[PDB]
């Protein structure tokens, strides 16, 4: 609903007000205190979740006219009051109580408080002073509630809801920081002066560009649509009344050449964006580069001092989507409408921005103009993607002069003429985002204090740019070339075209017109690259030519070569060479950019004649923390979807979390994972819609199923390369490892983690070695690795590597042990080295294979100079005795970890409740009991055999139970039935659990033993009494 | 080449074409074959493991031309054998079955008639007395350096050297060393069985000085004060402490930049080594009793007449 | 393609067999010109990829894209590479209780044969077990043909006339000219003795007689038998006659099959073997002659018993 | 049949062959009511089962035996 707005004086914890006429389309004499809802217009991407809002009966109130408190917003009523809103009536004033609410409060009252040892005298404290009373008060997560004082600090897990202490715990929370005295809501303090404040003559304030789009529907005054179309300026504060001239005004100063009118407007109070500003659209900044202080004065003019100019001879900026044949048709046509649907004044020196969908493309569009009515589309359908500088340049003026700034286009006394070309350089986005105000396709701001690889590229395209701006010509040029796919190549060369103002072409070679193809066409495909390329440069600024996947055109010689291959490849190698080289004397301080995939395969000419090398890495940790900052920025959902309830994270999230979990997943990666946790909320948020529930307000992204993502994601990675898949085993699905689990984060955690202080030495432990009996979790701890830890787990079988021909090593061996060092980090699994790594000295016949392996195996393993990628190598044995001196403590795979039969006391109660982790048990048959009579010399995973048979003989219990049940069921009713009919007719849900209750531990007891005699551990307690030869 | 060439204006004998390492233990002076490298500036090419060999018949040589192909097209290198006990055992009635013909290729492309690469041949291996004398003799590879424990005060230095854990002109004791440099105790009430032992020693003893360090910093503050204690008279459910770290994560934000320190142990939060988390581990300091390796060293010390 | 479906509004592409339009070049093995190039059809699905990525990220719900292909690994993993994907419903086979139905809807598909005398199709599945839609299709006519000839009369199936067809037309469209023989022994032939057959039973029906039962606990599924064949005699019968429990997809393997005297015989056989039981569902598998295969090396022999071990 | 030894151009040929033989197979039977085809194969494996499935019989005609070939005697011994 619409709704008329007015903000009271605010007693914050005072009520709203509903007028009667609301209390009348939604009247409920039930429900007297009517709670509302409120959604707030704003500067912004779209209107921020609404306020649910408790409220009295106001018969006064004229029409939809409804009135809330400033200062519950920190506005003041000296600030302009905005006159509209939207307004929704809650279902059924269906709300839920909030869970938890946590307040912030000053150290001072804090202890006044807390010195009263009888709580219910703050409980009364709480209605003495705030005036609030349960179930009436509806509360906001953050909001503060008086500045230096009360606040609330957090509503959980919803962001808003009722209270009631019989379920609110209200946490309380001591600033012993005092930042209470910062943290005052109060948007405006009364300045000292309104005289003084500079001359009303001349002020002088730094122009900013408006960081969001604005509408002619959220202005206050009245404006025109057909005339007083465009351009608007917006100001801040009591400087509306410095200029002499009020909001609604016009003026025109300029710092520089010529004046340039516009009118100024208040800002909305709702405003986010920082006071001391004077802010407008990239229109009008576009003219002045630099220069950010500007000469402000009343400036004003009685109305357009010129009615016409009777032709204009507009030009287009050079750059790289403004000169196709497919797009010519839709710019022309996207021109004629822009000009035609509206009047303005238009100067020369300035320049007109166009934006329109690059997806309209090769759809022509028959009868929608020229022949048709004016108003002709809603925009709503055809979009907008990208955007073109046209330059006014002349205009034919009357008898009338000097005064250009005023031209203007009748539509039937005037035409508009094309001159070719004009060239101009744009913005620097240091100072001024295009593309988040146009809501276009996005480009990742880097920062240079983190990425050095941006801080060099950057810094070789600045000194490209000004030393040839000075009176030096740089042929500056470089390629990039990175290990992985995927990392973010085109990525970082846009940026830093756009942090540089630096104009680029950019080209794509797969998508050209032909392949490699037999018959020689490489004249065909280099001479449409060039020609392609060469059409803007007679009239480019200085700018790049930017080439994608390098790797597809210059192929490289020797596989098979026909000789029209050989014909191919070294033409191919020669027209290149001679293209860029001319280029770089075809046009000064034009850099080339190139990009590839193997610098194996790029061939060796090329590679020699090339200049700067840049490779870039799959990024850090340090790095992932400001990746997930953008992607799960509320801009960087907005954007994507249509519905206009909104979306955004809980405040909860934990970026060490994600950045941890995330590892070693490269940029792409990490959006597949945040697009998935959005599309899992929302069918959530559509699963809550089926009852007329709550929180309809917006769905949010939670913790839980962000982190679960990381799963599918890491398996989607696993299925690209290294296609096995792990089953969970969580921690806590282990136990009784005491001291294996200290020296495991001793090696795989703390040295890991924390490099910020670990010194990260020279040299690494490289691995760890289990040895003793089976059944003793040596296995396991592989997949407890691969389930908690973000670590990736290649591996192999034992005599996975052995192989039919002579020569194995490189048939196996050699091409998995490097595949580890080729991924990210990863750990590098073995079991039954006994088997596979003989001890060399036990010298064997028929081609001595196993001193092959051992060879390889040692040579790719140990030494690990410059070599310390995380490659863990980990594994386990059954009798180490067989090892070779491969274990010899250099360290290179000599971590020699124990494990064996637990201590007799409560280890094996650890054991059990371990193994009884997502088991059931219902009574006082405490573990402890079970624990007790077990006898011991049965270990480790035989009582995982007792569990398992007593499990059996469980669900033989209810197996037979269920026999009884059915037999005596078919004795009455459905006398022919058997299965299916029968299990979905039933409806079991107490005797689902299954639970035992017991006996069948008792009879586990009496049917299992251990699987392993002493006679038998007497083999292992020998090796064990080795201690591997000490 | 670099100190002599004025004295071997021409040399009426061809220069000596190569060394071959030895030890008993694992060869620690791989680490050296890498090392001689940047200490003289000549290129690296490495034969690591067998990798000659092949699957195909035909391969095998070709693969092995090549390499000496490179070698000689490389002209300043080190022609490096990672382990010549793969590859060159005593010839025989083909004990390796087929393509033993390498052992062959390389005794004809050793030195044959060229003589003088100016590439040397460098390798190393353990258990060499699987070689032959059809291939070690002096007009063919010849210099076996043996290579030995580091007896008695070899262990102080080298552990001094690794200590003293100097690179990239920063932070210049990378290790911490005891402020003492107390190791004429340490070091033999260890008793070093080789080198990497050693490092291994100290590099854990630094471990268990970031273990105190890591562990006593917070408590350090907390027992003189603790912090973050939000009580507020905690009633219905006893939250009181599962609380903190709800709180934790909302109640801390601040940001710094540029932070320097200074009570360090010389570098940025290190900790330092102590002699005690050293001479705790010299029961830990594991041996690996091979002895008799000794003896099979007897056999080319025999063959050496001295 | 791409412009039409961004006019038409909120649209869904469906492209059907994939290979032709988008697939790798068979996924040859040796990489002349396939090493560090790619083959055009590659080149056609990038340009796809981004044009329609492009598009994407405007707006969510404007297009969505439909492959439909043989199996998923098989198609350009591309196509996987840059998260183009996201789901992986396979139709893994027709069912019991619905192959009825489908069946009846066939038998009325045209022509109208007017069902059966007695019968209701639930035991006429007994023979289509392995059975596909298509395949249902094709049976169902052929049953109408060779009805149509035999009686001179028309619309009467029986029993017999029924049977008799599927012990040669063999319709088995994924099972190449023919891969079966052994047929003698029922689950109910109970040749020698129950006296344990109580806990292989036991063992075998449980998780397709009680199945929701298991899931509910945190077992892992508990089988794995030997018999203790001291007579050299009974297994022979008694697996074959389990396998003939014809709810599971039966492999063999015996003992002395494995024992090659190259070095590599355990991998390409024993790794092959149970890559084909997971292609198989899975199933049991048999062994024998474990005192060849398995002597307790016990860490003294160490011979090649080792490398299988 | 189809092989990884021959050109996917020419096995595409065979493809456009064998569907449009399947088509006018049927086609005959849309066209022209009663119309009967019989087959002829000398190695049944060679045809595809793409095309075998169109099928309604198929017959194993075996080498004659003593019955029949004292027949067939009689016949080409007839004046
Ligand atoms: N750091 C990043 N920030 C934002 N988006 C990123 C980042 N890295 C990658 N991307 C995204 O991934 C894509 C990067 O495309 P780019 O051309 O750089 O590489 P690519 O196509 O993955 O790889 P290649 O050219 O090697 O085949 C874009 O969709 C971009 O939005
Ligand atoms: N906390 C635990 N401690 C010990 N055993 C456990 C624990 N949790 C589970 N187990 C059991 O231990 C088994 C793994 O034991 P282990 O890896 O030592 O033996 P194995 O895999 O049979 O043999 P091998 O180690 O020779 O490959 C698990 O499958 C499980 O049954
Ligand atoms: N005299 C020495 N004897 C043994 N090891 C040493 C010696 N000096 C240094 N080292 C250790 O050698 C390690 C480097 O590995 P290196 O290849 O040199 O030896 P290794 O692993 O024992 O030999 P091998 O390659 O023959 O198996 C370092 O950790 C270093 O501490
Ligand atoms: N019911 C039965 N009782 C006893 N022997 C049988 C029975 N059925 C088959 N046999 C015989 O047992 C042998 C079948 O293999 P099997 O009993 O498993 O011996 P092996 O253990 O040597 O394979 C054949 O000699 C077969 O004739
Ligand atoms: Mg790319
Ligand atoms: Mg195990
Ligand atoms: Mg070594």
């Amino acid at each position: 609903m619409k709704a008329s707005l007015t903000f009271s004086l605010s007693g914050i914890y005072a009520p709203c007000s509903i007028s009667r006429d609301i209390y009348l389309e939604y009247g409920d004499k039930k429900a007297e205190c009517l709670y509302g809802t409120i959604r707030l217009p704003q500067y912004g991407p779209g209107c921020t979740p609404g306020k649910i809002v408790h409220c009295v009966l106001d018969d006064s109130l004229p029409f939809c006219s409804i009135v809330v408190p400033s200062k519950l917003f920190g506005f003041m009523p000296t600030q302009p009051t905005m006159d509209f809103c939207y307004f929704e009536p809650i279902l059924d004033n269906v709300v839920p109580v909030l869970d938890s609410v946590t307040f912030l409060i000053n150290e001072q009252l804090y202890s006044k408080l807390m010195d009263l040892p009888q709580e219910m005298q703050q409980i009364q404290f709480l209605h003495y002073k705030y005036n609030i009373n349960s179930m009436e008060t509806v509360v906001h997560s953050r909001d503060i509630l008086t500045s230096g004082l009360c606040q609330i600090l957090n509503c959980s897990p919803f962001p808003q809801g009722l209270v009631d202490f019989t379920e609110t715990q209200l946490i309380l929370v001591n600033d012993t920081e005092q930042k209470l005295s910062a943290l005052k809501y109060a948007n405006e303090d009364e300045e000292y002066a309104l005289p003084k404040i500079g001359t009303n003559s001349a002020l002088s304030i730094d122009l900013e560009s408006l960081p969001c789009t604005i509408s002619r529907d959220l202005l206050r005054p009245a404006p025109h649509i057909n005339d007083d179309n465009s351009i608007y300026a917006f100001t801040d504060a009591e400087t509306l009344l410095r200029l002499d001239v009020t909001s609604g005004s016009f003026i025109t100063v300029s710092n520089m050449g010529c004046v340039r009118l516009v009118k100024l407007f208040v800002l909305l109070l709702p405003n986010g964006f920082k006071k001391r500003t004077i802010y407008a659209p990239p229109k009008i900044i576009a003219s002045f580069p630099d220069c950010s202080v500007v000469t402000i004065s009343k400036s004003n003019i009685g109305h357009t001092d010129i009615p016409i100019a009777n032709q204009v001879f507009i030009s287009r900026v050079g750059g790289w989507l403004q000169s196709q044949k497919c797009f010519q048709n839709i710019i022309l046509t996207t021109l004629k409408k822009f000009f035609s649907e509206s009047k303005r004044i238009l100067c020369q020196n300035d320049l007109i921005p166009i934006a329109f969908d690059s997806s309209m493309a090769d759809l022509n569009i028959a009868e929608e103009n020229d022949e048709s009515d004016d108003e002709d589309e809603l925009g709503q359908y055809y979009k907008n993607d990208s955007l073109v500088w046209f330059f006014v340049t002349s205009a034919e003026l009357d008898c009338f002069s000097k005064d250009n700034s005023h031209f203007i286009i009748d539509p039937n006394r005037t035409k508009l003429i094309t001159t070719n070309i004009t060239n101009r350089r744009p913005l620097p986005l240091s100072r001024s985002n295009l593309q988040r105000y146009y809501g276009f396709a996005e480009t990742f701001y880097y920062d240079l204090h983190i990425f050095p690889y941006v801080r060099q590229l950057v810094n070789i395209l600045e000194t490209s740019f000004n030393c040839s701006q000075r009176g030096i010509t740089l042929n500056a040029s470089v390629l990039l070339h990175s290990t992985t796919n995927n990392v973010g190549k085109a990525t970082m060369v846009r940026f830093a075209s756009k942090y540089l103002g630096i104009h680029l072409l950019e080209i794509d070679c797969l998508s050209l017109t032909s392949n490699s193809r037999q018959l020689d066409s490489t004249s065909k495909i280099i001479g449409y690259i060039r020609a392609k390329c060469e059409n803007v440069l007679p009239y480019a600024s200085p700018a790049v030519i930017f080439l994608a996947h390098l790797d597809s055109i210059l192929l490289d010689v020797n596989a098979n070569q026909d000789p029209e291959a050989i014909k191919l490849q070294k033409s191919i190698n020669f027209e290149m060479s001679k293209l860029l080289d001319d280029f770089t004397f075809k046009f000064p301080g034009t850099t080339f950019v190139g990009s590839v995939n193997n610098i194996d395969n790029v061939p060796s000419s090329f590679r020699s004649h090339m200049r700067f090398e840049i490779l870039v890495p799959v990024p850090s940790e340090a790095q992932r923390l400001r990746i997930f900052q953008w992607y799960l920025s509320s801009h960087e959902l907005n954007r994507d979807v249509q519905q206009k309830v909104p979306v955004s994270y809980m405040d909860n999230i934990s970026f060490s979390s994600l950045s941890s979990y995330s590892a070693g997943l490269t940029p792409l990666d990490i959006k597949s994972i945040v697009e998935t946790a959005r599309m899992t909320a929302t069918a959530r948020f559509y699963q809550e819609s089926k009852k007329c529930g709550w929180l309809p307000q917006s769905i949010l992204i939670t913790q839980e199923d962000l982190s679960k993502a990381t799963s599918k994601a890491r398996n989607e990675f696993s299925v690209s390369i290294g296609a096995p898949q792990i089953p969970n085993v969580t921690w806590d699905d282990i136990g009784g490892i005491d001291f294996v689990k200290g020296e495991i984060l001793d090696t795989i955690d703390m040295p890991l983690k924390h490099p910020e202080l670990f010194t990260s030495g020279m040299k690494k432990r490289s691995g760890i070695l289990f040895y003793g009996p089976p059944g003793t979790g040596k296995t396991l701890m592989a997949k407890a690795i691969a389930t908690n830890f973000s670590l990736n787990f290649f591996s192999v079988k034992g005599p996975e590597l052995l192989n039919m021909y002579i020569g194995e090593s490189e048939a196996n061996v050699r091409r998995v042990f490097q595949k580890a060092r080729e991924a990210k980090p990863c750990v590098i699994f073995f079991d039954q080295i006994d088997s596979v790594a003989p001890k060399r000295g036990n010298q064997g016949d028929s081609g001595g294979v196993m001193d092959r392996i051992v060879s390889q195996l040692l040579a790719e393993l140990d030494g690990m100079s410059t070599d310390a990628d995380g490659v863990f190598v980990i594994g386990a044995t059954n009798r180490p005795d067989l090892l070779d001196e491969a274990l010899l403590r250099p360290g290179r795979f000599d971590k020699l970890l124990y494990l064996g039969i637990p201590d007799t006391d409560t280890k094996q109660l650890n054991i059990l409740e371990a193994l009884t982790r997502k088991f059931v048990l219902d009574n006082d048959v405490k573990l402890i009991e079970l624990a007790k009579l077990c006898p011991f010399n049965y270990t480790g995973a035989d009582f995982y055999a007792l569990c398992s048979d007593a499990m059996l003989n469980a669900m033989s219990r209810i197996a037979r139970m269920v026999e009884k049940k059915v037999s005596q069921h078919n004795e009455l009713t459905g006398e022919n039935i058997s299965t299916r009919r029968w299990f979905d007719k039933i409806a079991t849900k107490e005797d689902t659990k299954v639970v035992v209750k017991m006996e069948d531990f008792l009879k586990a007891q009496e049917q299992l033993t251990p699987s392993v005699s002493r006679a038998e551990l007497n083999h292992y307690e020998a090796v064990r009494a080795n201690f591997e030869g000490a | 080449p670099t100190k002599y060439e004025p004295i071997f204006v021409n040399c009426p004998l061809r220069l000596r074409s190569g060394i071959l390492l030895y030890g008993y233990p694992g060869c620690g002076k791989t680490l050296l074959a890498s090392a001689v490298a940047q200490q003289c500036g000549l290129n690296f090419i490495s034969v690591k493991g067998p990798e000659i060999l092949n699957k195909f018949i035909g391969a095998s040589e070709q693969n092995i031309r090549e390499l000496f192909e490179r070698a000689q097209s490389v002209k300043p290198c080190i022609l490096f054998f990672d382990e010549f006990d793969s590859i060159a055992p005593k010839r025989g009635h083909d004990s390796t079955g087929v393509t033993d013909r390498v052992v062959n290729q390389l005794l004809t492309q050793m030195d044959g008639a060229e003589g003088l690469d100016g590439v040397y041949i460098l390798a190393a291996t353990s258990r060499p007395d699987l070689i032959d004398s059809a291939l070690l003799r002096p007009g063919r590879l010849d210099k076996s350096v043996i290579c030995n424990i580091p007896t008695e005060s070899e262990r102080l230095d080298i552990l001094q050297a690794i200590v003293n854990s100097k690179d990239k002109d920063t932070g210049q004791k990378k290790f911490a060393l005891e402020k003492n440099a107390d190791l004429k105790l340490i070091a033999e009430k260890t008793a070093g069985f080789s080198g990497a032992d050693l490092q291994g020693l100290c590099y854990n003893a630094y471990l268990k000085s970031v273990h105190r360090w890591l562990s006593a910093a917070d408590q350090s503050e907390v027992v003189p004060g603790n912090d973050n204690i939000e009580y507020f008279s905690i009633n219905e459910h006893g939250r009181r402490e599962e609380n903190r770290l709800r709180l934790k994560t909302l109640l801390q934000q601040d940001v710094v930049h540029e932070t320097k320190t200074s009570t360090s142990a010389a570098s940025e939060l290190t900790a330092v080594v102590t002699i005690n988390d050293l001479l705790e581990a010299c029961q830990e300091t594991k041996p690996s009793i091979s002895t008799s390796e000794l003896v099979k060293l007897r056999g080319i010390y025999d063959r050496f007449q001295k | 393609w791409c412009s039409f479906c961004y006019w038409y509004g909120p649209s869904l592409i469906v492209l059907d067999n994939v290979e032709a339009l988008f697939g790798k070049p068979q996924a040859n093995d040796g990489d002349p010109s396939n090493n560090g190039q790619w083959d055009n059809a590659s080149k056609l699905l990038n340009f796809f990829i981004n044009q329609v990525t492009k598009i994407f990220n405007k707006d969510n719900k404007r297009i969505r894209v439909l492959f439909s292909g043989k199996q998923k690994t098989q198609i350009n993993p591309l196509l996987f590479d840059k998260h183009f994907v996201s789901e992986t419903w396979s139709l893994r086979a027709p069912d019991k209780h619905a192959r009825a139905k489908l069946l009846e809807y066939f038998f009325s598909k045209n022509q109208i044969m007017k069902l059966n005398r007695d019968l209701q199709f639930s035991d006429l599945s007994l023979e289509t077990e392995g059975f596909s839609p298509l395949d249902l299709e094709i049976f169902t006519e052929k049953i109408f043909y060779d009805l149509q000839l035999e009686r001179d009369c028309d619309n009467v199936v029986t029993r017999e006339l029924f049977s008799k067809s599927l012990s040669a037309f063999t319709p088995s469209a994924l099972r190449g000219v023919k891969l079966t023989k052994e047929t003698n022994i029922k689950w109910g032939d109970i040749g020698a003795l129950a006296n344990a057959k109580d806990v292989l039973l036991e063992t075998l029906e449980w998780p397709t007689k009680y199945e929701p039962i298991f899931v509910n606990c945190p077992l892992r599924l508990r089988s794995g038998i030997l018999l203790y064949g001291y007579p050299g005699c009974g297994k022979t019968l008694l697996a074959s006659a389990v396998a003939q429990q014809c709810g599971l997809n039966f492999i063999s393997v015996k003992g002395p099959e494995i024992l090659n005297k190259f070095i590599g015989a355990s991998e390409q056989n024993i790794r092959e073997l149970f890559e084909r039981a997971q292609s198989v569902k899975p199933c049991i598998l048999f062994f024998d002659e474990f005192d060849s295969i398995a002597p307790k090396r016990g860490h003294d022999s160490t011979g090649v018993t080792d490398r299988v071990v």
